[PDB]
């Protein structure tokens, strides 16, 4: 908005921004060491090894 | 978070797609625009989070 | 309210496999025949950018 | 205003939760929040206020 005044308020007046993941529930360390990763889990009745 | 954005923007989609996967779970998330709100700085400019 | 500019753009953006691609399409030669025409190709395309 | 007065109060609406996601570290109770439930009987819309 623009308050009778003439005097600017924009999100980053309001709010911390920051580029940070879409959830912030399930996190991985590999040996202690900070990782993510790609858990793959198989179709029903595919072909496995193939 | 920065791995895990990496690792589903640029590999986590190739597969899940690829030769007869169930489904993958990615053990972290990719990025999203994290918008956190400040209740006084919104109080204080009569703003909401609508 | 509207500023109105000339600006340049893509008419037909394409992408291979969830990520932004561009389809050429050529011949192999009249004297060599596919098998050399790709392998050229190939790294013709390895010596480009990162 | 009948329509309008049921959609408003007999509703589940899905609010947070006290010691969230991304947390200040040193957290130690984690429990879901609950607001306003889904109504069960002739009596409870009955007191639905116009």
């Amino acid at each position: 908005k623009v308050n009778q005044d003439g005097s600017r308020v924009l999100l980053r007046d309001v709010a911390k921004i920051e580029l940070g993941g879409e959830n912030y529930d399930i996190i991985a360390e590999f040996n202690g060491q900070p990782a993510s990763g790609l858990g793959i889990k198989l179709a029903t009745g595919a072909n496995a090894l193939d | 978070e920065d791995i895990s954005d990496y690792v589903a923007a640029n590999m986590k989609d190739a597969i899940s797609r690829t030769s007869g996967v169930g489904d993958v779970q990615l053990f972290g998330s990719q990025y999203a625009m994290r918008i956190w709100m400040n209740p006084n700085e919104l109080n204080k400019f009569q703003l909401t989070p609508v | 309210f509207s500023s109105s500019r000339w600006e340049y753009g893509s008419p037909r953006l394409e992408r291979y496999n969830g990520l932004p691609s561009m389809e050429i399409l050529g011949q192999a030669a009249p004297g060599k025949s596919t098998g050399e025409a790709m392998e050229l190709m190939e790294q013709l395309a390895s010596k480009l950018p990162t | 205003d009948v329509i309008t007065a049921i959609k408003a109060q007999n509703a589940q609406v899905a609010a947070g939760q006290l010691g969230g996601t991304p947390p200040v570290k040193g957290q130690q109770l984690n429990a879901s929040i609950i607001a306003q439930t889904r109504l069960t009987s002739t009596e409870e819309f009955g007191k639905i206020l116009l």
